[PDB]
């Protein structure tokens, strides 16, 4: 029997800071046990200060983000050059989720940028198209190492003050980008370490009201 | 079955045995599975008989209607036309044909069509469930430009031994010669080709 | 859905600093049986791609039409077909690219993998993976089925990462190919030792090597 | 929905049903009344699967209203099972099929009778004195077999359907909640608010 | 239907700077129903510390086991059994029931009495020993808890140091699992004193 | 997933868990289990995350709809039925779906209506749907009565919730409450049950279950 | 797991990575999977390892048993009979797939053992989900007869493959050269990637935790 | 059989079982009661699959009498716990396992305390303050999370176990037939006639 | 996998190709599948490897209990224990072995034993998934009383044709000659029979 679905692996990272917003994914592309590439992009700009990535099969992922590019290009064609919103992207993304219900795109989508007061916005899909406004959001394979880890060090969970032995709450202080990108090459760090889809390259797409900007980070090849 | 097509020096010539079974119960010992889809293209079927026997309907209409516009049609293209049938309907179909004919330019040709849908132009094909006992033998018994009286005796030789081993093909041997000349039937009976 | 009847097996590829290797045997598989000994499956798109295709024959086959039909259509009221509006690599791997995963989500698929090697107008060298499945990526090696777990490893020794490209020449690449190739003939059951290969460089073109062998081979070792 | 039960007396026809709507664990409601006026002398009972019991209700109830306003008159409990049984018929060879059992209790003005039809999801159609669907008719038939006469009165009948209903929560596995209890006369549909 | 998961919970061990720190959760469940919140998972033999996540009867059953197994060592031996060697009777244990295994996840931890050496160790379902030095995890949380414990750990911590890093591994993994919490317990444990300390945490 | 809403004296509470699973996966603690159709219109979602979250934000713009052909805010008991409608159009399709329509009219009073994947459509003074009801109702059915205030059925809400929370393996995160009445729905705020727990045990002495 | 062997001029070389999966989870990257089975054989283990290790401790323990009784050192023949006819009557139940190596009286052997009860003699074999990637650098390099410092650097580049072009095979690089003069046990061999260095300290401080009990009990 | 709860109060242990024993989809008894003394002082209810139930409860019985025979000592309720669970534990491997879920409620002589004991067919035991098996926990466990205190007297228990069983007759489907409540304290095991 | 044994004037040749695949991947490409039994007594081995290993193992054991206290067995009696093992055992078996040794009294013997446990004595036997390609071939090509030059040649080109078709088998083509004047070992590379 034809299975039209595949698992292409991969681990993707949301971050929403105060004024800026990152969306990181290793460039590990892999079927079963072979690497398929070790640089192969998955998260892009996909124009009006918006970034995408659609992780899962790849595919489907590929299939999706063009079609949401597309849907921008149209959408300044049909609305007056008016620049898509990351809340409207948001919807307009769940409506080409829904429209595949029943034969899914077999991704989990995350998407970043700003909000209209210039806020770090992270949006996160599932399969089907619901979708929330998240803080923090580590998507594919390796997420259930990640997700707890950001728990702990982005949202201060279980962590209290010294000296009131739990009366206290550790306060939520502001991470800077510097800060919020020490936590993302961590996490693939230790990501890289104990999963073995992840590897080879971590690219890391910063969203500010100045743009879009890229690093790229070597990971360990094994 | 077992089945052949085999080119020579004056043109190809078709050979197939005589065997349609239901399992084990032969429902036709004398069955005619060299069919003619036009005067000097003609293939032989493998497979379920009722999707060769309606593939062959259909194609011997189609080169009719080519025949009527464009004038005789080459061996290519009748192959072009099982193939489109065989292809486009792979899910639905069990077909395995060979097809073979003689032009003027061209000389003798041989098409194999397998299960796939695939087209593979060679100097002979061998197909149906005996062939696989006469791989060995053909290949290495095969040459090119070979004369009729060869031919045939290579044709006779091969089938007699996909006949010996496989339950599936028996009886007579049937072949048809195409070459300038016209088109030749030949029969060859069990005392004849057993002894060999 | 189907399932594949006659079959290609390794396609194999690499990038080097002026341009792109491609090589794939010439069987056509029936399962165990080793049954059509002449099978090209690296069909050239003009004078800068070569497509070269693993999987299912007959799909092979139909694939081959609908590039030799792009061609054709590209021609069609184009006075610039033989210079700056030609078939790029880029242009004839995301057609079948689209092609493909069109076809696995209507649960039809045509049942290959396929490598797009070519070169591209600016000199750039183009390698890029498609499947039945409509997956793509891009690598400065690539290989398709059995190549991917025994060629790659081979082949990544010379280009490692994208950096190592402008080191690697035509002959250390053509080497590397030839060397996997024979790898491939003494381990992959369904492979055979002939086979063909393609070159498609920015400065000399598109150079296309028929009826290749496989050769120096070890075999003394077996009496002991 | 579980136990609907049906019984037809000397002037009068008189349907109870079960109040429970269950979904898996838990018991949802306790006052489900699993009826519908289709005209003023013809009252549905149904019981089947979820979603497809009230659906196939207020289709048909739209479907008799619509007629009544049409012609100005309303058909007789014969025509509007003989319709019932029809639709139901027409379902079971479709695509999704209704998953419908159903008891239309009417009073034919025409004829000054009290009439009660059976009919399944499959559209089988049967005129009884008493009726019922699914496992009911398995503790109470017997006992309507036994006590059950034509020339009852409708207190008579009332009796009668408490000694089934004393039966079915003794004997039935599954807690029904009680049972909406609806008496069709020549007068019209009128709810028993004390059973 | 998968006997690791009816019942749920974790157990994770660390390494420190002379000491070893084993935890748990307190959770027993039937699936989505929560049962008991004060089901303990780590059990002693001695100075060597036993956690055992997975199917509660087999948690139970071979803790009653290696009870009665290590009470006869040393009545034998004339000597406590010590955390390596103890390491391989569980090996043993398990892959004796080879081919219809108990449905558990087990983790050694303790201080070798004579070298003064921390040791820890975990196992499969099958007895086969992973022998890490630096931490061990289990339970329906463990990729929780690698992806915790990797991040968190650094080789050499003091006791208390330590018990800050299993004990904010542990929470943070447990509250991302469904089939976790409900309390938890972390043994900090040296040469000569052990601190059972238990954890205030969110309860659902 | 625990989602409740009754009716009482003062009007109608709501009270929803916000964690979203996948599997035994904590997929999210932070998640709007109600969507705010109108001023005057609250559904809430249980089943599947995708099905509700679409359909109830569709049933919104169908609402819109009705009021502007209309000219007059629709019944909830029309708005439950288009969704009812809807649904029953996919059924068998495999939609996963468990709803509570929560609303507010002159015509109908404060109004409740069931409506679920598989058809079903039922009107009602108390619902609780998700994989937490019966720790829900439990609580619920035993502490309920028409004469509650609004304070006390607030705190019910937010109680009955809880004690899913607790128990519930798939339920918790937090709470979000509201209060429906005749000027329209009331936010009351968002529960976090990590604090909210040891607060109602403190305060109310209960959950003696638990150790501390 | 990439596992490997060859047969050299002097002797035996075996090799192996050290990465311990559980499902796409690394358990540990740094485990031993070159194990002993008298002094003049070893044994690299792949396929389930609870079976790998328990099969090559059992069959260890009963030739130590056997050359004590003898009086002699083991052969690789009878070690290589003890596993294939243990594997065999399990019928592919024991997931253990091993390549054995060592030095005889009559010489150096290497076996593959496979969880059926097959076994081949070869003078290269590679297994383990990394073994296509190890035997592509043997079909490309290898020789009979290589000096010891050359068949060293062969596996080592084996083994290597698997570890990058593998997901199941990663971590460190273990030899084993075993000849009649010597054995020499290289643990690690190669580091070919180093472990990744983390730029932030995210220990929390003392008190950080929300404690409601304690208890201390001395020993 | 179906609901099996219990509660650990100040001094006493209390089990409360259906008295319902349906096989398909009749009601065969209404009045069945699900427990067996083991000893003077310790109470076992059972629920699980057809015959299993009773044959490993009088089984358990049997050997607990045999010990207090041989010996002329009642067993503490956490020995007889212990047995019980070794004797579940070892059937989850046999055969043909025994599918029967108990708790086990006991007053401790020694320790002048209650005890109540959980036990699946599995194997899995745990003592708490109160205890159910199958779906009663789903429905009770949020009630008895509220209203418990471990310092209630029996009384208090008595009309808190009221309220779960009302709760149950609520929102339960299947008419399990009331309960048959016990109390097992410093006094031995009584039956409580009216509930 | 292609084997045969082929009966001659001074006695018998088995042969048999090198190749062993795990699916498509050659896990040996010079595996040695004539086995040797007793002194003159050898088989050729196809199916499970661990079958047939298991069991000329056995074999092997049996028939040197044999000649501890009986003297030498015959060709017959090692096919009957080779029999015995798979006829009994078929159920957990998938062994197609052929028998062949030379006596000073019978000469040169053949048996084949197939998958279920019968026993055939033949002139010559092929046997394994490349045999089927070969049929044809062999029967159309073998004589009796064939010099060892001519049986040598015979056994090449035969392996050669079903290491051509057959994809399971390849490698090198081994021979094993068992004559009065002992045991010959033969090897033959891709480079000499793929140019026959
Ligand atoms: C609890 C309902 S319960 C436990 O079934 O009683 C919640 C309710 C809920 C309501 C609204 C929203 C709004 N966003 C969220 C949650 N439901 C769930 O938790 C369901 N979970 C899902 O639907 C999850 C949601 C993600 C975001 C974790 N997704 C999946 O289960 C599948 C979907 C899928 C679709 C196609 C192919 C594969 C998978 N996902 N993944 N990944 C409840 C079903 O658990
Ligand atoms: C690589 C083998 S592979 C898949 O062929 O590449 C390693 C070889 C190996 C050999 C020895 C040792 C240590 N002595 C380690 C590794 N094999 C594995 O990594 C296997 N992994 C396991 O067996 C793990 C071991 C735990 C300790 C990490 N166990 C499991 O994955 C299962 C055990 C299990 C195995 C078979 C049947 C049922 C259960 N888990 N649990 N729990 C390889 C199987 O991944
Ligand atoms: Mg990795
Ligand atoms: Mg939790
Ligand atoms: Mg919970
Ligand atoms: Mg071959």
């Amino acid at each position: 029997q034809f299975n039209p679905y595949g698992d292409n692996g991969g681990t993707i990272l949301g971050i929403a800071g105060e004024d800026f917003a990152v969306l990181a994914g290793d460039t590990r592309n892999i079927t079963d046990y072979s690497i398929n590439s070790r640089y192969e992009p998955k998260v892009f700009d996909c124009g009006d200060n918006i970034v995408m990535s659609a992780n899962g099969f790849a595919a489907d992922g590929d299939a999706l983000v063009k079609r949401f590019k597309n849907s921008v290009k149209w959408y300044h064609f049909d609305h007056n050059d008016k620049k898509l919103s990351i809340n409207s992207a948001a919807r307009n993304i769940q409506h080409l989720l829904y429209g595949k219900r029943f034969f899914p795109y077999y991704v989990h989508t995350i998407i970043a940028g700003l909000d209209e007061d210039g806020k770090g916005a992270v949006y996160s899909f599932d399969p089907v198209g619901s979708y929330e406004r998240e803080q923090c959001r580590a998507g594919g394979a390796a997420a259930s190492l990640i997700m707890p880890f950001l728990d702990n060090q982005v949202n201060f969970k279980n962590q209290y003050e010294p000296g009131t032995n739990g009366k206290v709450k550790k306060p939520l202080k502001y991470l800077s980008v510097e800060e919020v990108i020490k936590l993302v090459r961590d996490s693939f760090t230790s990501a890289t370490e104990r999963h073995i889809q992840v590897g080879d390259g971590l690219e890391i797409l910063i969203v500010t009201k100045d743009g879009v900007r890229k690093e790229f980070y070597e990971l360990k090849r094994d | 079955t077992s089945i052949m097509a085999v080119t020579f020096k004056d043109g190809v010539i078709l050979g197939a045995d005589s065997r349609t079974t239901t399992g084990a119960y032969i429902a036709n010992r004398v069955t005619d599975k060299l069919t003619r889809v036009h005067d000097k293209i003609w293939c032989c079927r493998s497979g379920s008989a009722a999707d060769t026997q309606a593939i062959a309907d259909i194609v011997q209409y189609h080169l009719e209607l080519y025949t009527s516009q464009y004038g005789t049609p080459s061996t290519e293209t009748a192959a072009s036309v099982f193939k489109e049938l065989c292809y486009e309907n792979k899910d639905n179909l069990t077909a395995g044909i060979i097809v073979a004919g003689y032009d003027d330019k061209n000389k003798g040709e041989v098409y194999t069509i397998p299960l796939g849908g695939s087209v593979h132009k060679l100097p002979y094909a061998i197909a149906g469930s005996g062939s696989t006992f006469i791989y060995g033998y053909c290949d290495k018994n095969f040459r090119e430009n070979m004369s009729k009286e060869e031919t045939v005796d290579f044709i006779k030789h091969s089938l007699s031994q996909a006949i010996k081993w496989d339950g599936s093909s028996g009886g007579v041997i049937r072949m048809v010669v195409l070459t300038a000349a016209g088109v030749e039937r030949l029969i060859f009976y069990p005392d004849e080709y057993e002894q060999l | 859905t189907q399932q594949p009847i006659v079959t290609g097996t390794s396609v194999i590829s690499m990038k080097y600093d002026n341009g792109v290797i491609i090589a794939a045997d010439n069987l056509g598989s029936y399962g165990s049986l080793l049954r059509f000994n002449g099978v090209e499956r690296l069909i050239p798109v003009g004078d800068n791609t070569v497509v070269g295709i693993s999987g299912d024959i007959s799909d092979m086959q139909h694939i081959e039409r609908l590039l030799k039909d792009l061609v054709t259509e590209n021609a069609y009221d184009n006075p610039l077909a033989d210079a700056e509006e030609a078939l790029e690599p880029s242009y004839i791997f995301e057609y079948l690219a689209t092609v493909m995963y069109q076809r696995r989500s209507k649960m039809n698929p045509l049942w290959n993998a396929i490598i797009v090697a070519g070169v591209q107008s600016n000199g750039d060298q183009f390698l890029r993976y498609v499947n039945l499945l409509g997956v793509t990526y891009s690598s400065p090696t690539l290989a398709t089925g059995f190549g991917a777990h025994m060629a790659n490893p081979l082949l990544r020794k010379v280009v490692d990462r994208e950096s190592d490209i402008p080191k690697t020449t035509v002959q250390v690449a053509e080497e590397a190919i030839v060397n996997a190739m024979r790898v491939l003939y003494y381990r992959d059951a369904r492979s055979s030792r002939n086979f063909s290969l393609a070159i498609i460089d920015k400065n000399t073109g598109l150079t296309f090597k028929k009826n290749l062998q496989v050769e120096n081979m070890k075999w003394d070792f077996a009496k002991d | 929905m579980d136990i609907i039960l049906g019984i037809r007396v000397q002037d009068s026809v008189i349907l109870a049903s079960s109040k429970a709507v269950t979904r898996g664990i838990s018991v949802l409601k306790d006052s489900d009344d699993k009826t519908r006026q289709l005209s003023p002398h013809t009252l549905m009972s149904f019981a089947g699967e979820a979603g497809d019991t009230v659906q196939f209700a207020e289709y048909i109830q739209a479907n008799i209203q619509l007629y009544s306003i049409r012609e100005d008159y309303e058909l007789s409990p014969q025509a509007v099972s003989s319709f019932v049984r029809q639709e139901l018929a027409k379902s079971i060879r479709s695509r999704r099929p209704y998953q419908v059992n159903v008891l239309i209790g009417g009073y034919d003005k025409k004829k000054n009778k009290p009439e009660l039809y059976q009919i399944d999801y499959l559209g089988t159609k049967v005129e009884l004195p008493y009726g019922a669907h699914g496992y009911s008719g398995f503790y109470t038939f017997s006992l309507l077999d036994h006590h059950y006469r034509p020339d009852m009165t409708t207190e008579e009948g009332l009796d009668l359907l408490k000694l089934c209903v004393q039966e079915l929560e003794k004997r039935m596995p599954m807690d029904f909640k009680g049972v909406i209890v609806k008496i069709v006369d020549k007068d019209g549909i009128r709810q028993v608010d004390d059973f | 239907s998968d006997p690791s998961s009816i019942n749920g919970g974790i157990v994770v061990a660390m390494t420190g700077k002379d000491c070893v720190a084993i935890a748990c959760d307190l959770r027993l469940g039937s699936q989505s129903l929560g049962v008991s919140n004060k089901f303990e998972k780590i059990f002693h033999y001695g100075h060597v510390f036993l956690g055992i996540t997975g199917l509660a009867t087999d948690v139970t059953t071979l803790n009653e086991m290696f009870r009665y197994k290590t009470n006869l060592y040393k009545l034998k031996e004339e000597r406590a059994i010590e955390p390596e060697t103890f390491t391989q009777l569980v090996s043993s244990s398990l892959y004796e029931r080879r081919f219809g295994p108990y449905f558990v996840g087990p983790v050694v931890a303790g201080i070798n009495s004579k070298s003064g050496k921390p040791f820890i160790a975990g196992f499969d379902l099958i007895g086969c020993i992973d022998e890490a030095k630096d931490f061990i995890v289990s339970g329906t949380a463990s990729d929780q808890l690698f992806g915790m414990c990797e991040s968190l750990y650094e080789p050499n911590l003091e006791p208390e140091d330590l018990f800050e890093t299993i004990s904010q591994a542990l929470l943070n993994a447990a509250d991302r699992d469904a089939l976790s919490g409900w309390g938890a317990v972390v043994y900090i444990i040296k040469k000569d004193e052990v601190v059972k300390r238990y954890l205030k945490m969110r309860q659902d | 997933t625990t989602t409740l809403a009754f009716r009482f004296q003062g009007g109608i509470i709501v009270a929803v868990d916000s964690r979203a699973t996948a599997g035994n996966w904590v997929a999210s603690q932070t998640v709007k289990k109600v969507i705010e159709i109108n001023p005057f219109l609250l559904g809430t979602m249980a089943g599947g995350a995708a099905d509700c979250q679409f359909w109830e934000t569709w049933l919104g713009s169908q609402c819109r709809l009705h009021e502007l052909r209309e000219k007059e805010r629709i019944s909830v008991a029309a708005a439950s039925k288009i969704l009812s409608n809807l649904v029953y159009q996919y059924k068998g399709a495999g939609l996963s779906m468990g709803t509570m329509i929560c609303g507010y009219t002159r015509k109908e009073g404060p109004t409740i209506y069931y409506v679920d994947s598989d058809g079903t459509r039922l009107k009602g003074d108390i619902f609780c749907v998700g994989s937490g009801q019966t720790f829900a109702y439990g609580v619920l059915d035993s502490n309920y009565k028409w004469d509650l205030s609004v304070e006390d059925a607030l705190y019910l809400g937010k109680r009955s919730i809880l004690a899913a929370a607790h128990r519930d393996a798939y339920s918790g995160g937090s709470v979000n409450l509201y209060h429906v009445t005749e000027d329209g729905w009331i936010y009351h705020g968002n529960h976090d049950v990590g604090e909210l727990f040891w607060k109602v045990k403190e305060e109310e002495g209960s959950f003696n279950n638990v150790i501390g | 797991t990439t596992i490997a062997g060859v047969v050299y001029k002097d002797g035996i070389v075996l090799g192996a990575d050290t990465r311990a999966t559980e499902g796409m989870v690394v358990a540990d990257k740094n485990c031993s999977k070159i194990h002993f089975i008298s002094p003049n054989i070893y044994c690299c283990g792949a396929g389930t390892a609870a079976d790998t290790d328990m099969t090559t401790q059992l069959i260890s323990s009963n030739l130590e048993l056997h050359s004590l009784s003898t009086g002699r050192l083991p052969r690789v023949v009878t070690a290589n009979r003890m596993l294939k006819q243990m594997l065999f009557r399990y019928q592919g139940y024991i997931g253990a797939a091993l390549v054995l190596g060592g030095v005889d009286v009559t010489g150096p052997h290497l076996y593959s053992i496979y969880p059926h009860g097959s076994t081949d003699k070869l003078p290269y074999v590679t297994m383990g989900s990394g073994s296509l990637a190890a035997m592509a650098v043997f079909e490309d390099k290898f020789r009979p007869d290589m000096e010891e410092e050359e068949a060293k650097n062969l596996v080592s580049e084996a083994i290597a493959a698997g570890i990058f072009n593998d997901l199941g095979s990663g971590g460190n690089i273990d030899l084993c050269v075993i000849s009649k003069n010597k054995l020499d046990f290289l643990r690690p061999y190669t580091v070919p990637n180093k472990k990744g260095t983390r730029l932030g300290r995210y220990r929390c401080e003392k008190g950080t935790t929300a404690v409601l009990t304690e208890k201390i009990t001395p020993l």
